[PDB]
């Protein structure tokens, strides 16, 4: 009822500019706490009279001056009423200043505040990061303000629409550097009170959102290179890392990608610099802070001699994603978090446009089908998903906000962006985005504003679409899910319906469009592209989809559109024979579509499961990477359902037969594993062949990965395992080995100097088959001295991936959830990801009981960021019980027969 | 002849590791800028080179505009100042697989 009890801010006060001064103490005080002292002065205009000031604040202690937590002053002759009392409302994280009188409309006011906070290792707000230089424990003060943690460093109106200018100041030790969004406004002047401390004031920022602020204080070095658009680029990181040259690669691509995005979207980069800094302790992968982008070390650094090609891809993709945010999210922000897909959906699509420019020989845009489209289809098929644009009233609390940073906003947004640019064409799509950026620069927008400017581009270019741009995209944005296109090639009929993994699931969400989509269908006939078609009705008919004799069709060419396709039994048979005759006749991207769609269709009871498994028969003579991966991905679901049952044995034998020819081929192609493929895709094919070969019991692989690891143990300094193979060779060699191999890989993980190497070691240690080792290793994941809090959740997710640890982690989660939730509430621990991963195997009514009881027990404690993930687990589990009962026998039959 | 080349990186914290060195100390043995370019008295003479080699940063003398290599006793006057009618073969400070900087020139004619 009260204003300060609601989670949304009042429109009465709107900020204009901020003055902030922070001072981190990188040493523990006598209480043992790393603290930071700060002072802030915010100038705001009163748009509506009110007798109370509501401003965000979180975990902040205020110095009392003039008997109150803040001091209110006037601007331009305005009379600030006396403050009656100030209070802190913890639930909604507010700082309520009750006044004796009301404020004048159209009058500016300034509010002073002196406060203190903790420089915790919770990777949120103004937090600390630590590393080791020689034998010294270096400490760093970094920042993570997304989504609503800027209130954790200084009081402000922490909302994306409350844009303003920030006059940042950083009081740090003399022997340390201070960085921020802008460049220093003159050199650092030693603080007069104490010459052991310097002061660095930074230039005023442009109109930006609070969640984009960043204040870093480190002793890092850097490497720089003036970009092609005059922007200064700097790659900050630990001294030893910079010296060894791990930042050189990011320096090579950052500049060019930045300038590429500038030209592609006809919009310059406003700021004079863009710093890329790599923290040792970061929660997410990276943050798009305007001017000072922050990265995980594994997302920015790269060692040409010990990093893998997939690590190099990670870096460029992450950099591109972050640099794209400079335009979509920073220059043009969202009105409210409910439209998060406008920032992360654009970046997740544009990340490929930039990466393809940096490394064009990689053809990375093709991987978007597997890494994005099908990554989100698995969750968007559930009735517990959410639309791309949830209503603003449905998102209010911080938990509900952090929850939206999921595959839907990232991947489905990217998939919708893919489908949009394919039927609009890139050159046209680029146009509308340029007008959309220029208009709403330094402002905030909603999904509607985008339709307006995209519709204009259709008018200038005279593009013909079945209807307005607003009405075609509203079908994919306002309502969740996606359709399944059922084709009757005998009669050329076309049908569509809401695809659900569990046909019995109860769709609760209402849709103004009643779950009917307007999909652009692209098809091919015997390997020849047909005329594009638009489906505006629930059921249609067209000659484009009719066949006769040997003629066969395939809809959704290169999977540009975000929808699954299913054909009649006859057409499937013609496709299967075509794959056995000459699979090269099918687009490599669509070969993956055939496998992925069929498997997900079987799960939906739309086609027999025996069909999907038949589509994986041609893989025995398949050399590409993408089709094999699509199968291994869909088959991972079979591993989850059957790796604790009689069905696994036969499954391993069938895979062991399908992959062995490829493994032998790469042994001859790689000169006995001495070299790697030149093409990046083939490099990944080699790895997927080695991992699948060893996981399924090919003894030649098992004898090789063990012999390599043993050679390494003999000469630890000289690692003979090529980076691309280290990931897979490590996991298998530790599972086959014993404690002597586990301790050696543990010794390596502690003494490691490269995070890419440590990450491979950390995961591989979770492959031990000994139950006592996994139990010991689990207790390590909660010791910040042994495993970084930023890697805790990940390491636990790796142990549960082990069939011997599946029950150990589930028991661990059930027993100490509250303790695990209270301690890591809103910190370095992601609860959604862990829930999603621990429940993946549930397939029995007993497990469903355990999960439903887990929900009932901890309903008082809550789940926050994992609420939706819990419901999705409950639905996916109920579906798994039916699926296994229905297919346990038929599947076992198919694996045993085709394994011979 | 015994050319000593050396250089130091931007000191302090927050240093730019690949920027142009902050200090340069190119010193030709038994050479006086004021007396003038010292010439090789005899074809029998030993020429050594002592460039800085720390980590990935190294200093070397690559002969560019002059068709003779420093270090070969076989087959002219050498100076650190511009001598007329002569070629300018520069002295560089290299960063492995990254940018490099010309810190000084060893002239010859
Ligand atoms: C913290 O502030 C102190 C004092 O401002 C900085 O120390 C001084 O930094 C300046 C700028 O780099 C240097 O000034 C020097 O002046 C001499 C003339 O005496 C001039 O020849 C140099 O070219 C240079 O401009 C000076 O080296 C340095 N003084 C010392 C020895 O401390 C300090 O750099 C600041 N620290 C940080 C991390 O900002
Ligand atoms: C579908 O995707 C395939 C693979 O990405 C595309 O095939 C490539 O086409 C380009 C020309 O655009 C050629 O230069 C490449 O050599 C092809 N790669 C192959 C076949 O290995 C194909 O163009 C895409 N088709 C459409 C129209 O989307
Ligand atoms: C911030 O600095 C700008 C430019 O110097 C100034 O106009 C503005 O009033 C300052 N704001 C505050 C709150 O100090
Ligand atoms: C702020 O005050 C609370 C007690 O009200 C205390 O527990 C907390 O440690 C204080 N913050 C800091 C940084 O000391
Ligand atoms: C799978 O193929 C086998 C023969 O290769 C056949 O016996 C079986 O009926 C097929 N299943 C379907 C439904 O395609
Ligand atoms: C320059 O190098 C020579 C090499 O011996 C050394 O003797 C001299 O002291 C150096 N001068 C500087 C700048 O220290
Ligand atoms: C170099 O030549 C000048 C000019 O005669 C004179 O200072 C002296 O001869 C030489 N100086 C040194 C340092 O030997
Ligand atoms: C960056 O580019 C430079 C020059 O093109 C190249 O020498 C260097 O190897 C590249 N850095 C890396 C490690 O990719
Ligand atoms: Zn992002």
């Amino acid at each position: 009822s009260k204003a300060w009890n609601r989670y949304r801010l009042p429109n009465t006060l709107k900020p204009d500019s901020y003055r902030v001064t922070l001072r981190p103490y990188l040493t523990p005080n006598d209480r043992g706490l790393y603290v930071f002292k700060g002072s802030s002065t915010v100038r705001f205009t009163c748009k509506e009279a009110t007798d109370v000031i509501i401003i965000h604040s979180k975990k902040l202690n205020y110095t009392l001056s003039q008997g109150h937590r803040v001091v209110l002053r006037g601007v331009g002759g305005s009379q600030p009423p006396d403050i009656d009392k100030t209070e802190l409302v913890e639930p909604t994280e507010y700082l309520v200043v009750h006044l004796k009188g009301s404020l004048v409309k159209d009058s500016q006011y300034e509010m002073d505040s002196e406060f203190e906070g903790e420089l915790a290792d919770d990777l949120a707000g103004f937090y600390r990061s630590e590393y080791m230089e020689g034998n010294v424990r270096k400490v760093v003060a970094t920042t993570q303000m997304q989504a609503a943690d800027a209130r954790k460093s200084f009081p402000c109106f922490d909302e994306p629409a409350m844009k303003a200018e920030f006059n940042i100041t950083l009081i740090h030790p003399k022997d340390l550097t201070a960085l921020s969004n802008m460049l220093p406004k003159g050199p650092s002047t030693p603080l007069p009170e104490d010459p052991n401390w310097n002061v660095t004031e930074f230039h005023t920022t442009p109109k930006m959102s609070t969640y984009l602020l960043a204040f870093i204080v480190s002793e890092f070095d850097y490497v720089e290179k003036q970009a092609s658009n005059g922007v200064l680029i700097r790659i900050w990181a630990r001294p030893s890392a910079i010296a060894a040259g791990h930042g050189d690669y990011a320096l090579n691509v950052t500049g060019p990608i930045l300038n590429f995005f500038a030209g592609h979207y006809d919009t310059p980069y406003p700021l004079p610099k863009s710093d890329q800094i790599g923290l040792p302790d970061f929660n997410a992968g990276a943050m798009e802070n305007w001017g000072l982008v922050t990265y995980r070390e594994n997302s920015l650094l790269f060692d040409p001699l010990s990093s893998s090609s997939s690590n190099k891809e990670r870096v460029v993709t992450v950099i591109a994603h972050e640099l794209a945010h400079q335009w979509f999210g920073n220059l043009v922000t969202i009105e409210w978090w409910n439209d998060l897909w406008l920032n992360e959906g654009f970046a997740s699509y544009v990340e490929y446009l930039g990466a393809d420019y940096a490394e064009p020989t990689w053809n990375l845009k093709d991987l978007m089908v597997l890494n994005d489209v099908y990554r989100v289809m698995a969750v968007d098929a559930l009735a517990s998903s959410h639309p791309l644009s949830t209503p603003a009233s449905e998102i209010n609390t911080p938990a509900q906000i952090s929850e939206l940073f999921d595959a839907i906003s990232y991947s489905k947004g990217a998939s919708v962006l893919r489908m949009l640019s394919s039927f609009l064409s890139e050159d046209v799509f680029k146009q509308g985005l340029a007008s959309y950026l220029h208009t709403f620069a330094y402002q905030n927008t909603i999904y509607l504003n985008l339709w307006d400017h995209l519709q204009e581009a259709v008018n200038n270019r005279s593009i013909q679409l079945p209807t307005t741009v607003r009405d075609i995209m509203n079908r994919w944005t306002l309502q969740m899910g996606f359709p399944v296109i059922t084709v009757d090639t005998s009669t050329g009929t076309l049908s569509q319906e809401h695809f659900l993994l569990d046909p019995d699931s109860n769709v609760t969400r209402p849709s103004e469009f009643n779950y009917v989509w307007i999909v652009p269908i692209t098809s091919i006939r015997d390997g020849r592209q047909q005329q594009d078609y638009w489906l505006i009705d629930v059921r249609a008919q067209n000659d484009l989809f009719s066949t006769s004799g040997n003629e066969w069709v395939l809809l959704n060419l290169n999977v540009t559109g975000y929808y699954r396709v299913n054909y009649d039994e006859e057409n499937w048979r013609k496709i299967q024979t075509q794959l056995q005759r000459d699979h090269s006749a099918i687009p490599v991207i669509n070969r993956a579509q055939i496998i992925n769609d069929a498997f997900n269709l079987a799960s939906a009871h739309k086609v027999p499961v025996t069909l999907a498994l038949n589509n994986t028969l041609f893989l025995i003579e398949e050399r590409q990477y993408m089709p094999w991966e699509a199968a291994l991905s869909s088959l991972s679901y079979f591993k989850l359902m059957f790796d604790r049952s009689e069905v696994y044995g036969p499954m391993k034998n069938y895979l062991k037969k399908q992959v062995t020819p490829l493994f032998i081929h790469f042994r001859n192609n790689t000169n006995n594993w001495r070299e790697i493929p030149e093409n990046l895709m083939d490099q990944y094919s080699e790895v997927n062949a080695i991992s699948t070969a060893c996981s399924n019991g090919v003894p030649e692989c098992e004898e090789m990965v063990s012999g390599l690891f043993k050679q390494w143990m003999e000469n630890p300094n000289n690692n003979p395992i090529h980076p691309n193979l280290r990931s897979t060779v490590y996991c298998n060699a530790i599972a086959q080995g014993g404690e002597e191999e586990w301790d050696f890989a543990w010794e390596q993980f502690r003494n490691a100097t490269l995070v890419n190497e440590a990450d491979k070691l950390r995961a591989a240690l979770a492959c031990s088959k000994e139950l006592w080792i996994l139990n010991r290793y689990l207790s390590y994941t909660l010791n910040p001295d042994l495993i970084r809090k930023q890697d805790a959740t990940s390491t636990i997710i790796s142990i549960t991936n082990n069939v011997i640890g599946q029950g150990l982690v589930w028991d661990f989660v059930q027993s100490n959830w509250k303790k695990l939730f209270n301690d890591y509430g809103g910190g370095s621990f992601s609860f959604s990801n862990l829930i999603q991963a621990v429940t993946r195997r549930f397939s029995t009514e007993y497990e469903l009981q355990q999960l439903e009881q887990f929900k009932k027990d901890n309903e008082e404690t809550g789940f926050g960021s994992g609420t939706r993930a819990l419901e999705q687990a409950l639905e996916k589990t109920k579906a798994n019980i039916k699926w296994v009962k229905e297919n346990k026998e038929v599947v076992l039959q198919w694996f045993t027969e085709n394994s011979k | 002849i015994v050319l000593y080349v050396d250089f130091k990186l931007q000191s302090g914290v927050g240093r730019c590791f690949n920027c142009r060195p902050a200090v340069v100390n190119i010193t030709l043995a038994n050479f006086n800028e004021t007396k003038g370019p010292l010439c090789v008295d005899t074809s029998h003479f030993t020429t050594k080179f002592v460039g800085a080699n720390f980590g990935r940063w190294s200093a070397s003398i690559n002969t560019g505009n002059c068709p003779f290599s420093f270090g070969k006793v076989n087959n002219v006057c050498f100076s650190l100042k511009d001598i007329p009618g002569g070629c300018a073969m520069p002295i560089v400070a290299n960063l492995a697989y990254l940018n490099s900087y010309t810190i000084g020139t060893l002239y010859v004619s």
